[PDB]
Parts: C-alpha cells; sequence; structure tokens
DNA sequence: GATCAAGCTCAAGTACTTAAGCCTGGTCTATACTAGTACTGCC
C-alpha cells in the first residue's frame, strides 16, 4: 500500500491483522482482509463449473 | 576478464565482425559490408558469466536518494562525506536471490555516495 | 419440424429452416434452368457452389472459413446441427432432461 | 493554524461535505457527457476528411462547426417543443438534442468558376442527453423548479432516456494506451514481448497494438522480432530500422543502446543484428516489409509503398503520422527495445497487467464520442454514394436530401438502447452489457449503478488474477462492494471520492515543457539520453532533461496553484528509470489528498473556518484545490506518493516510520463504495460479509424516488414507513440515506425462540406487521398502444363483446370502459383484463388482443394514464398497486449481510419480553453470528440500544477509535442496562424467565424485494411449447419445472425406474406413433378409417404404434432431416 | 562396395470440441436503394 515504504516485509505491510473483530481492523488491515475475502470468493465462483 | 565490446567500422559504421590472417595468423575485426580491418586488441570474442557475477553497486544511482517512499536511517552514515541520514533498499533485481541484501544510499546532495553492509 | 409461428402481431413467421430451404429451392430451380436450357455452364457451375454451400449450412452453420448463413438483424441460422449440438438441444435439453 | 487531533475528526468531515456538495456523487458522468459535448463530436467532425467528388464540376463538401440546442420533441405537426425528462419517461420517446452543422459546398469547375455555398445549422442528426449535464433541461435548475418540474431534487442524472427508458453507461475498462507494457508469456515462443496499443491524441480510435518480442530460448542468441499491424509475419527490429532511414548499425544501436558502456546490452542486443545484416539499404528494408504485409506485392514498387505508409501511418500513431517523424519514430522503436532488453536482463520488473495505473475508464464521453466517430464516418459515405450517383448523371445533387439524419439518431438510440456498442449490423463485432437500464429499486442502487466499472475479462475465463482485488484499487474502488455471481472482482464500484478523468490536451503541457531546458529528441544527440532524464507526455517521449527534481519541483508547484497544469494531470516521476511520465489522458481514475509539506498539513484551521461558513463566503473545494492544500493523486502516481494514513501518523514517535510523508489520506472510510457507505462497522465484520451486503443494499425496498407518484416504472417497491438508521455511518449524509431510507430500526432479539428461525431465518413480531411493519407496496406498470401497421388490420382499444370479437377469453371485460381502459381504483386479479384492444381481421372481422395482468398478481389499479406516442398513436399506461404485507418467506437482511427468510409471525402476546413490555420485533438465531463473525452486527444493536435510550443518531463510521464497544457499553450501563446489551427476559408463553439473558436491542433492518408470493410457483398439466409438446418455461407462462440431467442421474441411482419414466415421458410429453415392422420408419397411420401404410415399403399391415416422446419423435425426423434413417426396430 | 531411392518412423503444426444446475425479472428486434404506384397539380 502506499502508506508502507518500500521493501518493508513487516507484518502490517505484509497483512498480518493483529486487532481482532470486536475490536476493529486498522483501514489497511480491512483492505488485505477484503483481499483475501475476495481470494475466497473467487474460489467458491470458480471450483463449481469444473 | 570483463566483457567484450562491439568494434564498429569507421567507414560504414557496421558492426566489424571477427577473422583470422590465415597467412599470419592473427586476430582481426573486419567488417561484413566493406573491405576494412582492423587488428584485434583483447584476442577475446565472447564471455558469458552463467554465474552472473554482478555488482549491483553499479546499477543503483544516486538520483533514488530522493524517493520520499524509501526509508532512511540515521545508524549508517556515508564514509565519503560523515552525512548521517541515508536511505536503504533491497536489490529487488530479478536474477539476484539473495535480494535481501541492503544497499545504502546517502541523503547528502551532491554526494550520491552508494555502498552496502 | 420447423412450424411458423405468429409474431406477436399477425403475420405467419417462417422457421430458420424453412427459410433456409426456400434459399435451396430458389438456387435449386434457377440451376435447373439453367441446365434445362444452355446456359455456357459458368452459371451452372457457380450456382452448384452456392447450392453446395446452402446444403453444408443448413446441417451445420458452424463451417470453419466459410461464412455463417446470416437472418433478419445479421443473426446465424440455427442449423439441425446446433439444434441437438449440446446443452440446450433436444439430447441433453429435451430428452435427457425436460420441463414437466 | 494547524488542526488539533481533537478537531481532527470534525475538520476532515467538514472537508468531505464540501466535496461532495461540490462534485456530487455522479460527477465523473456527467463531465465525461460534457466533454464530448463540447469537444469529441466537434473534433470529430473536423477530423473527417472533405469528401471530394467530380464527375470538371467538383464539390468538397467540407463541414465547419457544431451547434447542439436543448432538448426538444416535433408533434406531427411540427412545432418544435421543450421536451422535459418526465414526458420521455411518460411518453416513451427519447431524450435528444437535434445537432446542427454548418456546410460549405466548393464547386470548381473550368474558367475560373468558383463558388463556395454555406448551408447554416444543417440538421445532420439527433443526440441523445445526458440528465442534469449542461445541455440538460434540469441544467441549474433550483430544488424548487425541479419540485414545480415533477422532478426530484435527490435524482443524481448522469442518465439517458431512449424510448422513455432510463439507460446508463457502465464504465469500460481498458489497457492504457501509447504506453510501453513488457509483459512475459510463460507457454509461448516468445521470452519477453513488449507492446504498445498506440493510439492518435485525440483521434483514429482503433489501437493499433505493435508488439517487440524476443524469441525465446531454445539457435545462437536470442532475435528481437516485431509484429507490426497489417502484417501477419514477424519482422526482426532491425530491418524496421532500416526501412525508417536509419542504415548505419551504429545510427541503429545508437537509437535503441544508449550507453555503449554497457557490453551486457551490446550482447543482448547482437544475436539480432547478426540475424539481420544482408539487408543494408532503406529501399531494401521497405521492400522486405512490404513482402511480409498482408497485401500481397503485386509489384515491388507498390509493396514498397504500402510498407512505407504502413509505417508512416500504421506504426505508432501516438507518435506522429506526418512525414520527416522517422526518427520520433525510430526513437520511440528503440526505447521500446531498451526496454524489452531491461526486462530481459532483468534490471526491470514485468509490468502488472491488474495495475490500474495501467487501465483506463472509457466513460461515457469516449463511448458515445467512437460511435459518434464511426457514424458520422457511414454518414458521410451514404452522402458520397448518393452525391456520386447524382453527378453521374451530370446534375447537381442536394446535401439536405443526401444527410440521412435517420444514420446518427438511429445508431445513438439503438446502441444506448440495446447495448451492442457498434454498427447495428456489426453485432458480433460490437461488445454487449454497456448502456444498461438504470436501476431504481431503492436510492442505494441508482447511485451504484451510476458509478459502476466493468473489466471486459469474459466471465468465462476462469482465470483468479483479473479477478483479484489488486492492491491498486485502494482509494479508486470498492474492495466489498462486487457481485458474488460468475462477475466477481470483474465488475467493480467507484469509491465516494474517486474521480474518473476526463482529458485534457497536452499541448500547454509541451509548450511549458519547452520553454524550461527540455531539449526535444530531434535536437538531441543519443550520447545526451544516457545520463538524462526521460520525460514522456501521455505516453509520447517529448525530450529529456538535467534536473528532473527541480522540474518536476515546478510542474508539481504549477498544478497545485491551478496554473498552466489543470489538477486531473498526473505527473509520476521514476527515479530508478530516470524519466518523468505525465499525462493527460482519460479515464484515469484518481482521487483527492491532503499534501503534506514538512511533516504538518497544508490543510489549516483558516480552511476549515471557511469551509464551515461555506454558504456565505461561498468558499468551496474549488478554492480549495486552488488554495495547493488538496492535490489529485491517480493510482499510477500512489506508486510515488508517501501517504499518511492520519495527521496523527505524521507527530514524531520514539521510533519514526516515515518521517517524509508527502500525502495524507482525507479519512480512510472513503476506500469504500456507496453501497459500502452505509454498513455501520464494517470494520467489524468478515469482508465476504460486507460484500454481501453490498450487494443486498441494492435490493432492500425503501423510496426510490422522490416522484415515485408520477414516475410510471414497470417494477417498483415503496416501503410505507422507511426510517433512518439509529446506527449512522459519517457517509450516508453524502448518500442521502437519510432522505431517502430503505429499512426499519427493528428491536431485534439474538435468541433461540421456537427454533423457528434456525438455519439462517427469523421470527418477526405479528402485532407490528399489523402496525405497519416493513408493510410496503408493490407498482407494475403495464404499456401497451394501439398500432395502425396496415389497412388490412387495425388495432384500438375499445370494450370487446362476444358477438364481435373472436379470440376473447373466459376473464370477464365488465371492468374495462367503453374506452377500453380500465379505471383506477378498480380491484383486479389474476387473468383479468386491464387493456381491451381489438385488431380488425381480414367472432367475425376482429380479434382481440386485450392486454391481461400476469398472472397471480391481484392488485388493485393506481392510476392509468394516456398520450400519443413518438408515432402519435394512442398509448396508455396503467399502474397496478398491491399492497404487500411481510410474512413467512420475506426476505429481511440487516446490513451485515445476516440475510434471512421470516421463518414464523408471533403475536405480542407470544413473543418474549423484557422486564418491561417490550418485546422483540424480530428474532434472530444466535448460530448464525459465530460462522458468519458479524460482530458488526451485535455492536450495532449495542449502540443502536445506546442511540434510542440517549437521543442521538450512533456514529458507526467504519475507522473511528472514538467509539469503541467498552465506551458503549459504559453509555449502556448509565441508563439502567447490562452493560453488555444482555437482557432478562420473559417466555411469553408461559410467563416464565429465560435462564439465558438474551442479547436485544435496535438494530436496522431491511425488507428485500424477493417476496415469497412472486416466487411461488405450481403446474398440473398446463400449456406447452409449439416445438416439442413440453411444459413452457417460467412462471409467467405457468411452465413447469426442468428435471435436468442431474436430476435423472439421481433418480438413476435411487434406482426408480418407473418414477424416471414417468418424470421424463409421461408427464413432458406421452406421445405415440406408427412405425413400419419392416423398415421401422414412421408410417402413415390413419385411426379414422382405420388405414395405416408405409408408403416405402408399400405394406399397410405390419404397422405397430409406439409410445415415445414428443421429443424423441422430433428428434427422430431433426435425423432424417440430415438423411439419418434411424429405424425403429421393435422386435 | 558405395551410392541412391524408397519406405518407415518420429516430431511439429494445425484444427476441432468442451467448458455446473436450476430459478426470477427486464428491454429490443436490418438498412438502403430502389423501382413502381397514385395523386395531383398544371396546363
Ligand atoms: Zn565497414
Ligand atoms: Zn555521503
Ligand atoms: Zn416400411
Amino acid at each position: 500500500l502506499p502508506h508502507f515504504i518500500k521493501d518493508d516485509y513487516g507484518p502490517e505491510s505484509r497483512g498480518f491483522v493483529e486487532n481482532s473483530y470486536l475490536a476493529g481492523l486498522t483501514p489497511t488491515e480491512f483492505f488485505f482482509h477484503a483481499m483475501g475475502g475476495r481470494e475466497g470468493l473467487i474460489d467458491t465462483a470458480v471450483k463449481t463449473a469444473e | 576478464p570483463g566483457f567484450v565490446g562491439i568494434r564498429f567500422c569507421q567507414e560504414c559504421n557496421n558492426m566489424l565482425y571477427p577473422k583470422e590472417d590465415k597467412e599470419n595468423r592473427i586476430l582481426l575485426y573486419a567488417c561484413r559490408n566493406c573491405d576494412y580491418q582492423q587488428e584485434a586488441d583483447n584476442s577475446c570474442i565472447y564471455v558469458n558469466k552463467i554465474t552472473h557475477e554482478v555488482d549491483e553497486l553499479t546499477q543503483i544511482i544516486a538520483d533514488v536518494s530522493q524517493d520520499p517512499t524509501l526509508p532512511r536511517t540515521e545508524d549508517h552514515p556515508c564514509q565519503k562525506c560523515g552525512h548521517k541520514e541515508a536511505v536503504f533498499f533491497q536489490s529487488h533485481s530479478a536474477r539476484a536471490e539473495d535480494a535481501m541484501r541492503l544497499y545504502y544510499v546517502c541523503t547528502a546532495p551532491h554526494c550520491g555516495h552508494r555502498w552496502t553492509e | 419440424v420447423r412450424p411458423a409461428v405468429v409474431m406477436q402481431g399477425s403475420a405467419r413467421n417462417q422457421d430458420d429452416l424453412t427459410h433456409k430451404l426456400a434459399d435451396i429451392v430458389k438456387i435449386n430451380n434457377q440451376l435447373r434452368r439453367n441446365e434445362q436450357n444452355g446456359a455456357a455452364a459458368h452459371v451452372i457451375a457457380e450456382d452448384v457452389k452456392l447450392l453446395q454451400f446452402h446444403v453444408a449450412t443448413m446441417v451445420d452453420n458452424e463451417l470453419p472459413g466459410l461464412p455463417r448463413a446470416m437472418q433478419k438483424s445479421g443473426r446465424p441460422l440455427k442449423s439441425l446441427k446446433q439444434r441437438l449440438k449440446g446443452k440446450e438441444g433436444r439430447v441433453r435439453g429435451n430428452l435427457m432432461g425436460k420441463r414437466v | 493554524d494547524e488542526i488539533t487531533p481533537d478537531l481532527w475528526q470534525e475538520a476532515c468531515w467538514i472537508v468531505i461535505s464540501s466535496y461532495f456538495d461540490e462534485k456530487g456523487l455522479v460527477r465523473q458522468q456527467l463531465d465525461s457527457f460534457d466533454e464530448f459535448i463540447q469537444m469529441s463530436v466537434q473534433r470529430i467532425v473536423e477530423d473527417a476528411p472533405p469528401i471530394d467528388l467530380q464527375a470538371p464540376p467538383r464539390y468538397l463538401l467540407k463541414f465547419e462547426q457544431i451547434y447542439l440546442s436543448k432538448p426538444t420533441h416535433w408533434e406531427r405537426d411540427g412545432a418544435p417543443s421543450p421536451m422535459m425528462p418526465n414526458e420521455a419517461r411518460l411518453r416513451n420517446l427519447t431524450y435528444s438534442a437535434p445537432l446542427y452543422v454548418d456546410i460549405t459546398k466548393t464547386v470548381i469547375k473550368e474558367g475560373e468558376e468558383q463558388l463556395q455555398t454555406q448551408h447554416q445549422k444543417t440538421f445532420i442528426g439527433k443526440i441523445p442527453i445526458m440528465l442534469r449535464s449542461t445541455y440538460c433541461l434540469l441544467n441549474g435548475l433550483t430544488d424548487r423548479d425541479l419540485c414545480e418540474l415533477n422532478e426530484c431534487p435527490l435524482d443524481p442524472g448522469g442518465y439517458f432516456i431512449i424510448n422513455g427508458s432510463e439507460k446508463v453507461l457502465i464504465a469500460q475498462e481498458k489497457m492504457a494506451t501509447n504506453t510501453v507494457y513488457v509483459f512475459a508469456k510463460k507457454d509461448s515462443k516468445y521470452a519477453y514481448t513488449g507492446e504498445c496499443r498506440s493510439c492518435l491524441e485525440n483521434s483514429s480510435r482503433p489501437t493499433s497494438t505493435i508488439w517487440v518480442s524476443m524469441l525465446a530460448r531454445g539457435a545462437i542468441g536470442q532475435r528481437i522480432v516485431a509484429t507490426l499491424p497489417y502484417i501477419k509475419q514477424e519482422v526482426p527490429i532491425i530491418i524496421v530500422f532500416r526501412a525508417l532511414g536509419f542504415v548505419s548499425d551504429r545510427d541503429i544501436l545508437e537509437h535503441i543502446i544508449y550507453d555503449f558502456e554497457d557490453p551486457e546490452m551490446m550482447e543482448m542486443v547482437k544475436p539480432s543484428l547478426d540475424e539481420a545484416f544482408v539487408i543494408q539499404e532503406q529501399n531494401v528494408a521497405l521492400n522486405f516489409i512490404g513482402s511480409r504485409g498482408a497485401k500481397p506485392g503485386v509489384t515491388k514498387e507498390k509493396r514498397i509503398k504500402y510498407a512505407k505508409e504502413v509505417l508512416q501511418k500504421e506504426m505508432l500513431p501516438h507518435v506522429g503520422v506526418s512525414d520527416f517523424c522517422e526518427t520520433k519514430k525510430a526513437y520511440f522503436l528503440g526505447y521500446m527495445v531498451h526496454r524489452l532488453l531491461l526486462a530481459a536482463l532483468g534490471r526491470r520488473e514485468l509490468d502488472d497487467r491488474d495495475h490500474y495505473g495501467n487501465k483506463r475508464l472509457d466513460l461515457a464521453g469516449p463511448l458515445l464520442a467512437f460511435l459518434f466517430r464511426g457514424m458520422f464516418k457511414n454518414l458521410l459515405k451514404e452522402v458520397r454514394i448518393y452525391a456520386q450517383k447524382f453527378i453521374d448523371r451530370g446534375k447537381d445533387f442536394n446535401l439536405e436530401l443526401a444527410i440521412k439524419t435517420r444514420i446518427i439518431s438511429d445508431g445513438l438510440k439503438y446502441s444506448l438502447a440495446t447495448g451492442n456498442w457498434g454498427d447495428q449490423k456489426k453485432a458480433h463485432q460490437a461488445r454487449a452489457g454497456v448502456s444498461q437500464v438504470l436501476n431504481r429499486l431503492t436510492f442505494a442502487s441508482t447511485l451504484s449503478h451510476l458509478r459502476r466499472l466493468n473489466s471486459p475479462i469474459g466471465r468465462d475465463g476462469k482465470l483468479a488474477k483479473p479477478r483479484q482485488l489488486h492492491n491498486t484499487l485502494w482509494g479508486m474502488v470498492c474492495p466489498a462492494e462486487t457481485p458474488e455471481g460468475h462477475a466477481v472482482g470483474l465488475v467493480k464500484n467507484l469509491a465516494l471520492m474517486a474521480y474518473i478523468s476526463v482529458g485534457s490536451q497536452p499541448s500547454p503541457i509541451l509548450e511549458f515543457l519547452e520553454e524550461w531546458s527540455m531539449e526535444n529528441l530531434e535536437e538531441i544527440s543519443p550520447a545526451a539520453i544516457a545520463d538524462a532524464t526521460k520525460i514522456f507526455v501521455n505516453g509520447c517521449w517529448v525530450g529529456i532533461h538535467k534536473d528532473p527534481e527541480q522540474l518536476m519541483n515546478t510542474l508539481r508547484k504549477l498544478r497545485r496553484q491551478m496554473d498552466i497544469i489543470v489538477s486531473e494531470v498526473s505527473m509520476i516521476r521514476d527515479i530508478r528509470e530516470r524519466e518523468i511520465r505525465i499525462y493527460t489522458d482519460a479515464g484515469r481514475i484518481c482521487r483527492p489528498l491532503l499534501i503534506v509539506e514538512k511533516q504538518k498539513l497544508l490543510l489549516k484551521k483558516r480552511h476549515i473556518d471557511q469551509l464551515k461558513e461555506r454558504e456565505y463566503n461561498n468558499y468551496s473545494w474549488q478554492d480549495l484545490v486552488a488554495s495547493g492544500v488538496v492535490e489529485y493523486i491517480d493510482t499510477l502516481e500512489e506508486e510515488t506518493v508517501m501517504l499518511a494514513m492520519t495527521p496523527d501518523d505524521l507527530q514524531e514517535k520514539e521510533v519514526a516510520y516515515c518521517s517524509t510523508y508527502t500525502h495524507c489520506e482525507i479519512h480512510p472510510s472513503m476506500i469504500l463504495g456507496v453501497c459500502a457507505s452505509i454498513i455501520p462497522f464494517p470494520d467489524h465484520n468478515q469482508s465476504p460479509r460486507n460484500t454481501y451486503q453490498s450487494a443486498m443494499g441494492k435490493q432492500a425496498m425503501g423510496v426510490y424516488i422522490t416522484n415515485f407518484h408520477v414516475r410510471m416504472d414497470t417494477l417498483a417497491h415503496v416501503l410505507y414507513y422507511p426510517q433512518k438508521p439509529l446506527v449512522t455511518t459519517r457517509s450516508m449524509e453524502y448518500l442521502r440515506f437519510r432522505e431517502l431510507p430503505a429499512g426499519i430500526n427493528s428491536i431485534v432479539a439474538i435468541a433461540s425462540y421456537t427454533g423457528y428461525n434456525q438455519e439462517d431465518s427469523v421470527i418477526m413480531n405479528r402485532s407490528a406487521v399489523d402496525r405497519g411493519f416493513f408493510r410496503s407496496v408493490f407498482y407494475r406498470s403495464y404499456k401497451e398502444q394501439e398500432s395502425k401497421k396496415g389497412f388490412d388490420q387495425e388495432e384500438v382499444f375499445e370494450k370487446p363483446t362476444r358477438e364481435t370479437c373472436q379470440g376473447m377469453r373466459h376473464a370477464i371485460y365488465d371492468k374495462l370502459d367503453d374506452d377500453g381502459l380500465i379505471a383506477p381504483g378498480v380491484r383486479v386479479s389474476g387473468d383479468d383484463v386491464i387493456i381491451g384492444k381489438t385488431v380488425t381481421l381480414p367472432r367475425y372481422t376482429k380479434r382481440d388482443c386485450s392486454t391481461f395482468l400476469r398472472t397471480s398478481e391481484t392488485g388493485i389499479v393506481d392510476q392509468v394514464m394516456v398520450t400519443l406516442n413518438q408515432e402519435g398513436y394512442k398509448f396508455c399506461k396503467i399502474r397496478v398497486r398491491s399492497v404487500r404485507i411481510p410474512q413467512i418467506g420475506d426476505k429481511f437482511a440487516s446490513r451485515h449481510g445476516q440475510k434471512g427468510t421470516c421463518g414464523i409471525q408471533y403475536r405480542q402476546e407470544d413473543m418474549p419480553f423484557t422486564c418491561e413490555g417490550i418485546t422483540p420485533d424480530i428474532i434472530i438465531n444466535p448460530h448464525a453470528i459465530p460462522s458468519r463473525m458479524t460482530i458488526g452486527h451485535l455492536i450495532e444493536c449495542l449502540q443502536g440500544k445506546v442511540s434510542a435510550n440517549k437521543g442521538e443518531i450512533g456514529d458507526a463510521t467504519p475507522f473511528n477509535d472514538a467509539v469503541n464497544v467498552q465506551k458503549i457499553s459504559n453509555l449502556l450501563s448509565d441508563y439502567g442496562y447490562h452493560l453488555r446489551g444482555n437482557e432478562v427476559l420473559y417466555n411469553g408463553f408461559t410467563g416464565r424467565k429465560i435462564t439465558s439473558q438474551i442479547f436485544i436491542g435496535p438494530t436496522y433492518y431491511q425488507r428485500l424485494k424477493h417476496m415469497v408470493d412472486d416466487k411461488i410457483h405450481s403446474r398440473a398439466r398446463g400449456p406447452i411449447q409449439i416445438l416439442n409438446r413440453q411444459p413452457m418455461e417460467g412462471r409467467s407462462r405457468d411452465g413447469g419445472l426442468r428435471f435436468g440431467e442431474m436430476e435423472r442421474d439421481c433418480q438413476i441411482a435411487h434406482g426408480a425406474a418407473q418414477f424416471l419414466r414417468e418424470r421424463l415421458f409421461e408427464a413432458s410429453d406421452p406421445y405415440q406413433v406408427h412405425v413400419c415392422n419392416l423398415c421401422g420408419i414412421m408410417a402413415i397411420a390413419n385411426t379414422r378409417t382405420h388405414t395405416y401404410e408405409c408408403r416405402g415399403c408399400r405394406n399397410k399391415t405390419q404397422i405397430s404404434l409406439v409410445r415415445m416422446p414428443y421429443a424423441c419423435k422430433l428428434l427422430f425426423q431433426e435425423l432424417m432431416s440430415m438423411s439419418i434413417a434411424p429405424r425403429m426396430m421393435s422386435v
């Protein structure tokens, strides 16, 4: 994300959501979690045909 | 060893190909278009570095110090001028698997010093 | 096999097969007269070529290289092959699975 | 002066409110259409070539200027009158304006007999107008003027009206043009391929794609080739360079490799040179190209000329199509080869096809421009043929009669009506899906549809890479809003602050660059390109520069001062590659951001003050941008931008993370879209849930528009008592969800009661429903018109009668009036007749063609409207109303994906209750919470209980540290409730307390259009199709259910053969035929005269009856049609 | 005994077939040039 710096491999930058749902996710964590959800949705909508 | 550079003809500016003087047994660079010839000076016509021993410090340029998205650190001062601040980044270049090595550049203007720990 | 259903109005609309058979009969009659009377045989040739293309596109429209038999609006005809080719066809669309 | 952290939460939202008060929600659509009308059409008219026609006398027919008046309508009398959008929606008109073009025809024959003839404002065609655009009649009108005009002030516009249908152009994604992209296909003969979809700055829309590939290592070295357009054979780059007039190999290398000190580069380019050296002249190279060209080289002269013009017009047109530009083309192709070499040597990363910085959004502007160009070309074609066939007779011709205005009119109308983007005949070259019908189910659905994107990847494709949520969609697209069907990730939705660039001319930027120290590309020597910085403008390499740092600083100062460079212009300075890409292209999705200079924001407190008094000092977002406080950053520049999530990140910390920020986020919740902005606490839910909610908010009932009583829509759901959510996000104020809400705050209790809510189901309060809880009304509009298509038969509205009409159904026609139309307030049930129409025939002389109600509707006539359509024939619209009370089977859903059907309805006496007389309006199953992880749902219920007890609206903005569950619990404990929302409930049947204290509180629920009354279906020997005697398809036709292949397989596994036979033969299409026992072919049977014979075999005694499905008989007949002889041998 | 011709085998290139099920709504449907076909003023 543009919020981070280049060559940053830290857990946050790489999408380690350290917050729980009840606690709430920071915007970056939210976006990365959305990415993972997207992955799941695509797999669900793709495996069906095969 | 070093690589071998292209030699261009002086008449048509075309590439000179290697050839041997059968009578004198000497390496010449002759033009495939006109009848020009040159006495070779390296004696090597081909070099392929399969191990790819490339020094990325030559690929790095001082202008990278102007990138605001790069991280800066005060722990590695510049040895050429003594400036404290310096940006550091990875190789991030293909054909270099051990890319976790860090390359530093001095943020001082007109210095542009590059190095590695 | 080729029911002529009425459209939203009253004009009797003909089936795709009916239109294709109509074209076939047109070129067939033309060629028959061109062979009944001396037509130089050039037209006879061209006619046989067109007749072959019509007969082919009637049973199979997905001809590689050749143009698809078009109709109103530029849509391709539904050849007999397309009527039972696969899904929504006769075998898979009306025999193995059907409305009940 | 500086905004303190305590005032930041209010300041950022003040800025956001000013933004949405100035730009709006469909600004990209309105601006695209505006730019198309002011620039695209006029440019296409100038870009068309004057058609010189001559028999001698000659005519040029040059167009010079255009005029687009306001939308008007001409009745049959021909009087031009202003047409309102509401009038178009009602009369099924097309909201279009006439296009008048000035034409100049010059006659030149001989004897100095030259003369110009000017035809001012020649009506060339009609153009449909986008509602609320500059040329729309609703432009600049106040909300009161719109109310007087029966228009909704909240209607955003941004759509067209074609035949009365609201059509919206979906933004189509495409790969950026005029930019070099080096990819690498794993399974191909080429290792690396550097392509460039090239297109003229503002013309020649077809994007000539040029490839420069490298042959895979698998031969002496790796050869470089180029797949030029109009050539079906690859050509080594060296031939292309020599064909461009650079014959010396040194010159070629000077154009490709800028640093002769790179022996790796020389060694990588050597194989292509050694492979293409026999050619040493420009003529030989051009002949080679002409020999490889698609066109046959009948003569080398023509062959060579063919090539020359291809290399001058088709190869890299964005670089220039004029003559003497071979130097520019050579430099650009050299840079393309340089990029291919850098990728092959690994010093550069391959380009990502999903990076949205490498994509462009074709909006209504460029789409209508592409259509208008092609159609104007067809118009000039028809005018050419007309004038040719008239001058051929040696006589003048009238352009008024030559100009077939129907071409442009019906073309734009057809494209915007059907979605097939292209010629009406080219139904295969055209791409469908564009110009969809605007969704009017709820205001959120309308906004999302007007802010919808589209990726033409093809739903059939099974590659997940284009469907994945790329990192570059941050702030530009909603990560949650996307369909969950077969279009996941392909159909996207813009973010709240996302703005798609409209486009701008680069001429002023080019003049500024030349005015500074930049050196043009033809003026420099290749030796200067090594250390210098390259400068591209819209992808065209213009020149080089020496101090790119101060150059970028200057360009940025100009953009921040709204100087020569406008805000929509992108300026990305790649430092590693020493290049400065400037872009003015359209379709560049970008968003605003707060400039940060040191580690402090340029948005001082005086700015917030002026924006607070925005209604007095007329200080708007435009003034904020002009003050250099905000900047529009695009996805491609985000790579070079260092954002600060919040001003807190700009402070000094114990360990400095960045300390060199250059921009800041206005508010992170702006990354969400429209249907996702309504979700409260979306940062507390699993993302799939947020996606399902973004998909259902568009299905939720409400008040889709204020003038819903005036609109005669085909399908409309209105909720009786809409309520604004007690727990609201700060973005709803901009979505206007408070003004057109789509749900009701329900006292929901998460409990297991009588297990009538298990498996994602809910229990409703019958008493609440009796008090109007979630009650709604369903409006359905039926349209019909009387056509006088011919004198043989004419349609007319009139009460049919049994003695004169023929095809009168058994339904009674007494509900109709003598005019043939039903009256409002009349009760109508299924199969009843609402429009009595009769058509004259060639029980006699007239057939009944009346319009009945859809089956099983049972509504009441809301209103009836009568007018004249475009053809001046009578046209009626009947809006029927049906009151839908929520019942078992209706779908309800919260704002967290917690969707479910009403399992049962218990009365207030049977529902559980607190110590006080509060029964839950809805009871949902607790099992729906753990797996789905919709913690936002529980937090919403808690913030809602606190809001209801406190008398305020809970702030559920996604990322807000000022509101957490502990604070909400403390506030709830202040009103005498358990801090965790739980409450003691009593069993409504027995009054006993419930051992487990139930969780209960107000939660905003929504009712979805998916009712059970519209889905229940049954059939028993109903109608059948015509070709095959099988049941129809669909509820509307009383069709039957499909007993598919999977069902056949299941019954095979069960081994129920009798059942499988009943389902596939006896219950679908039982049939009998007579077959010849000898040849097995279907015989000719006549039961009436008991005669059965096979014409083939000449027998009439050996015939047998066979019980087969009609579809089987039809299959065998279709085989005999293909000459196959399927012989049914019964022995 | 050696060379040439014919036959057989192997590899590469081109073309053809399939892409889950069932279920609900909506909108839209060829120009384009043409000759004849009647009307209707004009004389
Ligand atoms: Zn030479
Ligand atoms: Zn230094
Ligand atoms: Zn027989």
